[PDB]
């Protein structure tokens, strides 16, 4: 008297192998070569904070997701990846509780105020960032960047080019390797390491050229039209890390191709209209979160034909 | 000869396990002891039976009588002692009348079939008598009937017919076999289609992983200048009566308007060599061809078997079971169904049986959706899964309406990509049945 | 030179309803699809366009030149009353009917605190004819954009999952912060 | 200071004067909408955006009338005498209705009624119909994943911990959010007076049935027999009771063998509780009423009748001329 | 035509809505007048009132004050090559006993953040700050109002002969050296541009 | 009976900043401190006092087409009135809150009350109305002005708390920090409502 027992479904009745957990991952594998260059340069220091970081951004999550009775699902390395680039959003003068309040605001009002992972529009990490840049001024402006040993320097590239002083900016190839003299944020100083970390994705297939292409093409055309050099405006300042790891966000980001296209032609445009005539030394965020809002008008334009159709000309509206 | 190519956009890549059962050589099953055939071997009207209990029944008798005008006859698989005219578990999971025989040993053929005659002098009219008369439905898994197929009406053209040969779903092998062995009988059932519809073209689409079913039927074809062999790129939702249209042809079925608008007449390769044989000896259809196949199979192969027979004795006749098994499935990993007992009998539209371990059947639990968007890429007719999905876990219906849910064909693959392992297919249908609902208790 | 730069000012550097604090009752109000928010957008623009020409004739004309610069703001509502007036006496009429969903916010165009204020704006800024009509169109402009935007956002976050507790008015007021913050990114720019 | 009054008070009043004869002038153009009698008939709907209707709003339909689009009983969550109400601003009306609540058919708890197979995917009662019709071993019965609740909009149905819903009688307004809903035809409509409900919908014969639930309904149709009044019908291999014609004897209730039919055994055993008051020693019930339950002599008031049998039908209420007979249910509990 | 001759009273029903308006209009002008009047005198009183107030304690001292009829100072604006006219408001000369004590200067600086500052600026005989106010502002209330605090009191004793320049940093360097506030610049600059041209006014006045 | 009713409407059960959000402007405009907020509630609270008073005063012969006209007219006579009092006697309010003391015309409150309760009741329900909803608007102001002041400076009614070492959240006195925060406080009273 043997019996069966068997699981009735639905179709299909195979899935693939990838997963969430396994995308984010190899995000942080592609990041971490950015990180060992940061530890090379900056110090023991430039790693504690990014520790700091990432354990507070875990622990709200898992508080949250016990107070409302939810599942907690802390394991799909989210909250270890928003942790991770706000700590390569930072100077190396920041206080130890920074961090801890801007990985607070950016996970319990950015994020799960509106649902949890995918169900926001804006990038947690950039508005955590010009929220930390509003309200504390003085710990993260022109200053904090230059380590305490350096004397001589007292000046970023960035401000050094928009000032009109260059004579004493560092050469090409130091900013592109970002190893003789090169300050700022601890995570955007060598473009080499963000490159490779930026192909490997590519290559696997996380992400796609487009954003990526497009931005560089725009800011070069930009800085050609109008009397600069293109090499040196697309290697320094945090353009690199920009255009290959926030740009290119699955929440904030349109599903079709034209609407990555425009969506990357006006990210490249309001960068250089901040750079060039705004009032901060660079512009890569804000022209990030202001076509998080322009998102959804895109996507309703640029909708793909229907497998059947000839469509209708405007008279079934009428 | 001339051979074209042909593809299409979107799909997806599964592993295409067919390796197994290829390179096996094709068995015959035993004579069955006992057959359960069901009332409703199509789709349309269920038949009406005309024998009693006791009754003495020949091969090839009629037991079913059709109702209106889509509907087939029913015959019978074997000569024996009808037993029970009650009703049986059936393969869609509730209980469909039916008659069970007991066979005798002696296949006895009724004394009323006879060859029909030859393609010089059957025409239109009696090609379609024919059809009807032998019960032949659509071997491709519809079940729909083919003499109303070749019935156009007359306010429509058609100028061509499509040979469905890219077979696409994993662990299936049917197709190949009956291709590389029975090519001249395909040829024959293309051309008596052919002269049915009263088209002077023919085209016949196999995929580039069967090269030797594509040489067969090129030899078998030989000096005909009005037929062609069509090679199409390896993809899951290929042979899927659309793709094969805009691959081979170029045209687009319209909205909601069936190909017959388009000017083709679509048929598979199964269904044209049970034309033939029909025409060729007079027996109806009462045998088709199988893959038993799948991870709790012990030598799985594909199998030649009667209609009627349960899942059970054709598990048996396969070895049995290595392991316990976790799921059973009638058909296709893409598109089969899961069953509940092994009571089932075969059917005319069943193409495999697919039994699966405890382990393989496991799938883990739907999580949050995080915007990747490979379910807009993947999918072949450019729809929006996740918005669709979305809309209906809501019951918002006028929404799933207006964003185009009621052309999708349920083809899997949207849900096969999605990393979060969601069930968007499942929700896609419920939108589709809601809004059938809904056109009849308002209008 | 001077009109473009005003213009751009008044879209983009000093947004009416991102940095003023002046559009936002109807901003709540009617920013739930994307064809009530353009007809609203619209018929505030009509008003304004109106409105600026009236006002600035009445006050360099009559008040100035009389030692009467008192009366000024209850003469200005005035004005802008009946013109509202007659936009509801239109609306009905010629539009289409089934645009009466505003749901009292069509009696407060009135009320909306940005024609009165760019008249009062108009006014202190010591501008010409051309200046004022220009000023007025850009005001309505960007108030068009911001609530077309808004409107936009919001048909987005129909799909998200809101607990329970936030659902309409707390979303809309955390969406417009941080609307707010990255128009506060569009700073600094001097023109 | 004769000025300094004058002036602003005469271009004030001007700017009045000529502003109220241009609105006045425009509005005798404008305003020739010309939709009479202001609805008036929304304060007499009392609406809550329910689902009883289909009309775009209970605005929509205060904006509808005059017009003649729409019937005059269109809602039937308000009641009988809320249509009253609300065309009783032109009057010529009068009505009344009978109040009804929702209720379900079935009485299998997850022991009874066990489990075929096991069921992967969303818990949803449709989405379990996608997958081959559920897993359940009766395949008429509930799936118990609550769709009905999840419509329900005014709160009244809670998921007992048995699989089986239970309804708030004071929180359910008469509608049908939860009947359609259902994917099985469970859910159905019952008035709040009536007790003897027969709870099953399935259509099997006797052995499958036995076989597939503990409580289920094998057609033996021997409830019809103990029926006299031909109220209940045994159709489709079930049974079911016609609300019109039930007497509420609770006869049949005691003669199913597998106990579907819902009640308990306290009814009737009032036979001639007769008021001393308004009969004139009669007679005429004493003779034959199916029972003879009467039987004695005159029967002068006081009325000397021993109560013992008799099923309490109700007919004797009302037959009388003076009505002198009290119905009052008194038994065991 | 009139839309096909309104039947008379249409017109007289005109005369009802007019009027009324009418009415009400003269009652509203008839209360603002009386309120114009007895408030406006005391504002403007107020206002003179605190105005010398701001000038008592830019110049701590017991004299008198006189100002010049506004045409010489229209003079000095034409004359020293000043690019931007008309923001120097008011010059007033202290006066003690006959022996002239110093200058008070009112200026109005633009390139602010938020438009225009209103900076007072006292001076002393021999070239000396002896203190700075801000009058009128309409900058930030928690990142430009800060001018008017600790911050101004540092402006005191510096020599007016030189100009006077900000540097962004906590040291002070030396002389002629102004700390501007953290997250706070443009504000200072225009102060110190106002304080420039009021040494400037004096610096061509006293010679 | 009629009269307490009315009165206790008001603050609690129809709140205009919680539960009607109306008013905005000067809601999310001034509230950086606890004095502002307290001044701007009393000068609204005056205005809707009389404008009420006076609108229901005179439900007898305003008719339907020219309502509008007559209620701004004396809507901004009573709000020119209370700024002349104001600039005369109290200039430091007057300049804290210099452009929105002539927008009390406009406000979305007054005109709403007086098209929705002060046109059909008498002279005694219209004002418990208007001197509860006065209060209620007060006493959001002046919770939400103490909320941002105690955040964004580190004082509440000018008496520091945190010592002179403290660095504010400059954000909570800026546009965007005061969003953010009225939606939490809101979301937190619907929490209550819902929850019990
Ligand atoms: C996703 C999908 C895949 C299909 N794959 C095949 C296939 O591989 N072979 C086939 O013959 N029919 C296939 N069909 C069925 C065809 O659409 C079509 O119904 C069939 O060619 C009709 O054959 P008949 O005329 O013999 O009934 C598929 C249908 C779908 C929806
Ligand atoms: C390709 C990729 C890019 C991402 N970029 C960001 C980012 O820029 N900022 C961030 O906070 N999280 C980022 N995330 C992770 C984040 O948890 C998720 O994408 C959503 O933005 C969370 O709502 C990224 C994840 C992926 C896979
Ligand atoms: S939405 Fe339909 S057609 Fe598109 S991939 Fe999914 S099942 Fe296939
Ligand atoms: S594949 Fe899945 S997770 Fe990705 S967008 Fe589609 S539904 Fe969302
Ligand atoms: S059912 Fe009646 S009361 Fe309910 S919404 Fe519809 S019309 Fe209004
Ligand atoms: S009554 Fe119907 S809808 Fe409700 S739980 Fe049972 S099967 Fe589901
Ligand atoms: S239980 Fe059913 S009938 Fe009763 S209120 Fe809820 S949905 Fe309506
Ligand atoms: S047999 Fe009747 S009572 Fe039992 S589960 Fe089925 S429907 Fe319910
Ligand atoms: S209760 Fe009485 S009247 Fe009703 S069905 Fe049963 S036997 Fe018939
Ligand atoms: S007596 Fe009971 S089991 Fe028999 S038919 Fe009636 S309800 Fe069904
Ligand atoms: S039935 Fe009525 S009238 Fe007849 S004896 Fe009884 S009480 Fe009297
Ligand atoms: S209940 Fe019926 S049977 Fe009994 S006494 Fe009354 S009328 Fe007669
Ligand atoms: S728009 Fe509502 S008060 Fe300003
Ligand atoms: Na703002
Ligand atoms: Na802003
Ligand atoms: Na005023």
């Amino acid at each position: 008297m043997n019996e069966l027992n068997l699981t009735v479904s639905s179709s299909p009745h195979i899935r693939a192998k990838h997963s969430t957990a396994s995308i984010m991952q190899n995000v942080i594998i592609a990041l971490l070569p950015a990180l060992a260059v940061a530890g090379y340069v900056f110090g023991l220091w430039a790693l504690a904070l990014v520790a700091i970081c990432v354990i507070s951004s875990v622990a709200t999550e898992a508080v949250i997701q016990k107070l409302l009775k939810k599942p907690i699902t802390v394991n799909d390395w989210s909250a270890v990846v928003t942790g991770v680039l706000l700590a390569f959003n930072l100077p190396i003068n920041a206080p130890w509780w920074i961090g801890v309040v801007g990985s607070v605001f950016a996970i319990a009002i950015v994020k799960q105020c509106f649902g949890g992972l995918g169900q926001n529009f804006i990038n947690p990490a950039l508005a955590a960032r010009a929220f930390l840049l509003a309200s504390w001024p003085g710990h993260m402006t022109s200053t904090a960047y230059i380590p305490l040993t350096d004397t001589v320097t007292t000046a970023t590239p960035l401000a050094l080019l928009k000032a009109g002083e260059t004579g004493s900016m560092p050469s090409t190839l130091d900013l592109f390797t970002g190893l003789n003299g090169v300050y700022g944020c601890i995570g955007e100083i060598s473009a080499l390491a963000l490159l490779i970390g930026g192909l490997y994705l590519i290559y696997k297939g996380i992400i796609s050229w487009r954003i990526p292409t497009i931005y560089l093409l725009t800011i070069a055309i930009f800085a050609l039209l109008v009397g600069q050099d293109p090499i040196v405006h697309m290697v320094s300042g945090g353009v690199m890390l920009g255009a290959f790891f926030m740009a290119t966000d699955y929440a904030s980001s349109p599903v079709t191709a034209k609407g990555q296209i425009i969506y990357a032609i006006g990210c490249g445009l309001i960068t250089m209209i901040i750079r060039l005539y705004g009032g901060y030394p660079e512009g890569c965020s804000y022209s990030i979160l202001l076509m998080n809002v322009a998102t959804p008008l895109i996507e309703r334009f640029t909708k793909e034909r229907i497998y059947g159709v000839t469509k209708i000309k405007k008279e079934a509206k009428a | 000869m001339n051979v074209k190519h042909g593809t299409f956009k979107g799909g997806i890549h599964p592993p295409y396990r067919k390796e197994s059962t290829a390179e096996v050589p094709l068995g015959f099953g035993k004579k069955p002891e006992m057959v359960i055939i069901p009332m409703s071997l199509h789709i349309g009207a269920p038949c009406t039976p005309i024998v009693k209990k006791g009754d003495t029944v020949f091969l090839g008798q009629r037991v079913g009588e059709p109702n209106g005008f889509v509907s087939v006859p029913v015959h019978a698989s074997v000569s024996g002692k009808v037993i029970a005219v009650e009703e049986r578990p059936h393969a869609s999971g509730d209980r469909v009348m039916s008659v069970v025989i007991e066979s005798d040993g002696l296949d006895t053929i009724d004394p009323s079939i006879k060859p029909y005659g030859t393609l010089e002098d059957m025409d239109a009219d009696a090609i379609k008598k024919m059809v009807l008369n032998a019960g032949i439905v659509g071997l491709g898994g519809a079940t729909f009937p083919t003499h109303v197929k070749l019935a156009i009406p007359p306010d429509k053209k058609v100028d061509c017919v499509v040979l469905n040969g890219a077979e696409c779903e994993p662990y299936l092998t049917a197709d190949h076999h009956l291709m590389t062995s029975q090519a001249e009988k395909v040829v024959m059932g293309l051309k008596l289609a052919m002269k049915s519809v009263g088209v002077e073209k023919g085209f016949i689409g196999v995929e580039d992983n069967k090269t030797d079913a594509i040489e067969a039927l090129v030899k078998a074809i030989g000096n005909d200048s009005r037929l062609e062999v069509y090679s199409l790129h390896t993809k899951y939702p290929q042979g899927a009566e659309k793709q094969l249209i805009a691959a081979i042809t170029g045209r687009e079925v319209p909205s909601g308007a069936l190909p017959a608008d388009a000017g083709v007449v679509v048929m598979n390769v199964g269904t044209a060599a049970q034309i033939a044989e029909s025409m060729i000896t007079g027996l109806p259809l009462y045998k088709r061809y199988l893959t038993c196949t799948g991870d709790a199979i012990k030598n799985p192969q594909t199998i030649e078997i009667r209609i009627g027979v349960p899942f059970q004795s054709v598990i048996d006749q396969c070895g049995g079971f290595s392991s316990e098994p976790g799921k059973v499935i009638s058909g296709g990993p893409m598109m089969g169904v899961t069953q509940f007992v092994t009571d089932i009998p075969v059917m005319k539209g069943t193409s495999g049986i697919l039994c699966l371990t405890k382990e393989s059947a496991k799938i883990a639990t739907p999580s949050n959706c995080i915007h990747c968007g490979k379910c807009v890429g993947v999918c072949p007719i450019h729809l929006q899964p996740l918005n669709i999905a979305e809309y209906s876990q809501r019951n918002m219906w006028d929404k799933c309406e207006s964003n185009n849910a009621m052309d999708c064909i349920e083809c899997g693959s949207c849900s096969y990509i999605c990393p979060a392992k969601r069930t968007l297919v499942s929700s896609i249908r419920v939108a589709k049945r809601e809004i059938i609902a809904q056109r009849r208790k308002g209008n | 030179m001077t009109l473009i730069f005003i213009m751009i000012s008044a879209i983009f550097v000093n947004n009416f309803v991102l940095s003023r604090f002046l559009g936002i009752c109807p901003f709540l109000g009617v920013s739930k699809q994307v064809e009530t928010a353009v007809g609203m957008g619209v018929a505030v623009t009509f008003v304004m366009a109106l409105a600026s020409a009236i006002t600035y004739v009445v006050q360099y004309a009559i008040l100035d030149p009389l030692s009467l610069g008192y009366l000024q703001t209850i003469a200005f509502i005035l004005i802008i009353a009946a013109l509202v007036q007659l936009v509801e006496m239109i609306i009905k009429k010629s539009s289409p009917s089934l645009y009466q969903a505003l749901g009292v916010y069509l009696p407060l165009i009135t009320t909306n605190c940005a024609v009165l204020g760019v008249a009062l704006i108009n006014i202190q800024n010591e501008y010409n004819f051309i200046e004022t009509i220009f000023n007025g169109v850009g005001a309505a402009l960007g108030f068009t954009l911001a609530i077309v935007l808004f409107a936009g956002i919001r048909e987005r976050l129909e799909t998200s999952a809101v607990p329970k507790a936030l659902e309409g008015f707390p979303i809309a007021l955390l969406t417009a912060g941080l609307m707010a913050i990255a128009f506060l990114g569009f700073s600094g720019m001097k023109l | 200071m004769l000025n300094a009054i004058l002036v602003p008070v005469g271009i004030l009043g001007v700017f009045g004067l000529i502003f109220g004869i241009g609105l006045a002038i425009a509005a005798k153009v404008f305003e020739v909408y010309e939709d009479p009698r202001v609805p008036l008939v929304r304060a007499a709907l009392p609406g809550a955006n329910c689902g009883g209707c289909g009309l775009p709003g209970c605005d929509a339909l205060a904006a509808n009338i005059v017009g003649g689009s729409a019937a005059i009983d269109a809602c039937p969550v308000g009641g009988a005498s809320c249509a009253a109400a609300v065309a009783e601003i032109m009057g010529m009306e009068a009505g009344s209705a009978v109040k009804k609540v929702a209720t379900v058919i079935c009485q299998g708890t997850c022991e009874t009624a066990p489990n075929r197979a096991e069921y992967y995917g969303e818990m949803d009662c449709r989405e379990a119909m996608i997958a081959s019709g559920g897993s359940k071993g009766c395949r008429y019965g509930c799936l118990g994943y609550g769709t009905c609740k999840a419509v329900c909009p005014f709160d009244a149905i809670v998921i007992g911990e048995d699989g089986l819903p239970k309804v708030d009688p004071e929180k359910c307004t008469s509608c049908g959010k939860c009947v359609e809903a259902c994917p099985k035809s469970i859910m159905t409509l019952v008035p709040e007076a009536q007790e003897v409900i027969v709870k099953c919908h399935n259509f099997d014969k006797g052995k499958i049935a036995r076989l597939s639930c503990t409580t289920a309904c094998i057609a033996c149709g021997a409830c019809v027999k103990a029926c006299r009044f031909d109220a209940i019908t045994v159709e489709n291999n079930c049974a079911k009771i016609d609300y019109d014609k039930c007497r509420q004897c609770y006869e049949c209730v005691d003669k199913c063998p597998m106990n579907c039919i819902s009640g308990d055994v306290e009814y009737g055993k009032s036979t001639a509780y007769i008021i001393e008051e308004n009969c004139i020693a009669c007679g005429l019930c004493a003779k034959n009423c199916p029972v003879n339950a009467i039987t004695g002599e005159i029967k002068k008031p006081p009325y000397v009748i021993d109560h013992d049998m008799c099923i309490g039908c109700g007919i004797c209420f009302d037959k009388c001329r003076k009505s002198a007979i009290e119905m009052r249910p008194n038994k065991t509990k | 035509m009139e839309t096909k001759e309104k039947v008379q009273i249409d017109w007289k029903v005109v005369f009802k809505l007019g009027l009324i308006l009418f009415v009400i209009s003269a009652v509203a002008a008839c209360a603002l007048a009386l309120t114009n009047y007895v408030t406006a005198g005391t504002i403007e009183e107020m206002n003179v009132q605190t105005n010398t107030v701001a000038r008592q304690e830019v110049l701590p001292k017991a004299a008198d004050f006189e100002a010049v009829p506004a045409k010489d100072v229209e003079k000095i604006a034409s004359e020293i090559g000043m690019e931007k006219p008309e923001e120097l408001l008011e010059v007033y000369i202290g006066k003690s006993n006959g022996e002239v004590v110093g200058y008070t200067v009112k200026t109005g600086p633009t390139s602010g953040y938020a438009g225009e500052v209103q900076v007072l600026t006292g001076i002393s005989a021999d070239g000396v700050i002896t203190g700075i106010t801000i009058i009128k502002s309409n900058e930030t209330p928690g990142l430009g109002a800060k001018a008017s605090g600790v911050w101004n009191d540092q402006f005191t004793g510096k020599s007016a002969k030189e100009e006077l320049v900000v540097v962004k940093g906590t040291t002070k360097e030396g002389s002629n050296e102004i700390q501007a506030i953290t997250g706070s610049t443009i504000t200072s600059k225009a102060v110190t541009s106002g304080v420039n041209m009021s040494i400037q006014v004096y610096q061509n006045l006293s010679k | 009976m009629n009269f307490m009713k009315n009165l206790t409407r008001g603050i609690i059960r129809e709140n205009p900043t919680f539960v009607l959000v109306l008013g905005m402007c000067p809601t999310l405009a001034v509230t950086t401190s606890a004095i502002n907020g307290m001044g701007m509630g009393l000068a609204t609270m005056l205005v809707l006092i009389g404008s009420n008073v006076a609108i229901s005063a005179l439900r007898k012969v305003i008719p339907d087409n020219i309502r509008i006209p007559a209620f701004v007219v004396v809507i901004a006579s009573f709000v020119t009135i209370v700024g002349m009092l104001m600039k005369a006697y109290v200039p430091a309010l007057d300049a804290a809150l210099g452009i929105f003391i002539p927008l009390i015309v406009v406000n979305c409150i007054i005109l709403a009350r007086a098209e929705a309760f002060a046109f059909s009741n008498g002279i005694a329900d219209s004002f418990a109305d208007a001197v509860g909803m006065g209060l209620g608007f007060t006493l959001a102001l002046t919770i939400l002005g103490s909320i941002r002041e105690i955040l964004g400076a580190g004082s509440i009614f000018g008496f520091s708390l945190f010592g002179a070492a403290y660095e504010p959240v400059l954000l909570m006195i800026l546009p965007p920090g005061a969003f953010l925060t009225l939606g939490l406080l809101i979301g937190l009273i619907n929490w209550k409502t819902k929850k019990a």
